[PDB]
């Protein structure tokens, strides 16, 4: 596949923006739960995902589902500084919270804005999370890394086409990937927070994997 | 369990 077809394929597979309706938890469960149904269909449309086994697809989504949810919330909240756009009708401030995990989402949102992250780079970073979050947990592993190398080739291509020099392409690719380490830390603390809230049948299944 | 039916 191309570097251009990779972006358009990810751009076309983007999920929609859903709407919302002790009290705060209620809106977030229904939002996450309904938001994963589209994430399952989006995952199937990521190049190379359907090539994996049914068990591999399950495991990859079991450990990356909350990471993808958070990077998506950060993306649509990137242009609402100091706020988080859970939904078009659910734009919440830093005082409407939990807050520990709230501040981390805002810092990431303010960081993407600092780097002026583009949509073409967002869909790539989101696909990397889906394929990398569970790769370290034999012939199938080489294929996942083969796709990951292709997405990396796509990120660089987007940076090179943007006028960046080689030193700046490597620096931007490093800055983007280093944020995934913080996005994973946010999901780790978010899994402990939702496990300390004891929802939805599909959710609870995701809660028992961690 | 459930997750399998969604990808199925
Ligand atoms: O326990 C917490 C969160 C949680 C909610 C649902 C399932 C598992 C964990 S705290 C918390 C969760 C959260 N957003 C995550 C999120 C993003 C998009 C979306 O549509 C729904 C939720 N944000 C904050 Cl600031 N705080």
């Amino acid at each position: 596949l191309t570097a251009d077809q990779m972006v358009s394929a990810l751009l076309d597979a983007e999920p929609p923006i859903l709407y919302s309706e002790a009290s705060m938890m209620g809106l977030l469960t229904n939002l996450a739960d309904r938001e994963l149904v589209h994430m399952i269909n989006w995952a199937k449309r990521v190049p190379g995902f359907v090539d994996l086994t049914l068990h591999d697809q399950v495991h990859l989504l079991e450990c990356a589902w909350l990471e993808i949810l958070m990077i998506g919330l950060v993306w649509r909240s990137m242009e609402h500084p100091g706020k988080l756009l859970f939904a078009p009708n659910l734009l919440l401030d830093r005082n409407q919270g939990m807050v520990e995990i709230f501040d981390m989402l805002l810092a990431t949102s303010s960081r993407f804005r600092m780097m002026n992250l583009q949509g073409e780079e967002f869909v790539c970073l989101k696909s990397i999370i889906l394929l990398n979050s569970g790769v370290y947990t034999l012939e199938e592993k080489d294929h996942i890394h083969r796709v990951l190398d292709k997405i990396t080739d796509t990120l660089i291509h987007l940076m090179a086409k943007a006028g960046l020099t080689l030193q700046q392409q490597h620096q931007r690719l490093a800055q983007l990937l280093l944020i995934l380490s913080h996005i994973r830390h946010m999901s780790n603390k978010g899994m402990e927070h939702l496990y300390s809230m004891k929802l939805s049948d599909l959710l609870l299944e995701m809660l028992d994997a961690h | 369990k459930i997750l399998h039916r969604l990808l199925q």
